[PDB]
């Protein structure tokens, strides 16, 4: 991964992504979201990410 | 008045009924599976000041 003054992009689109398999994994420091309830990932669509 | 005399709780996937009283001051654990696969772990206190 690139510096913070540097970071990279990426677009992503016509995907079928589960996040709830990725939700539950404990490889994390930290997964906290905003505004949006994580567990009802599944159940919205998107433009693009 | 007291800088941290009031708290507002942090809670969810218990959507009250109207006029429902939620005295519950329990740390928010699940100690099964949909918590970093572990029991002790998300235990979110969830009370904030």
């Amino acid at each position: 991964f690139a510096s913070v003054y540097a970071w990279n992009r990426k677009r992503i689109s016509n995907c079928v992504a589960d996040y709830s398999v990725l939700y539950n994994s404990a490889s994390f420091s930290t997964f906290k979201c905003y505004g949006v309830s994580p567990t009802k990932l599944n159940d919205l669509c998107f433009t693009n990410v | 008045g007291g800088n941290y005399n009031y708290l507002y709780r942090l809670f969810r996937k218990s959507n009250l009924k109207p006029f429902e009283r939620d005295i519950s001051t329990e740390i928010y654990q699940a100690g099964s599976t949909p918590c970093n696969g572990v029991e002790g772990f998300n235990c979110y206190f969830p009370l904030q000041s």
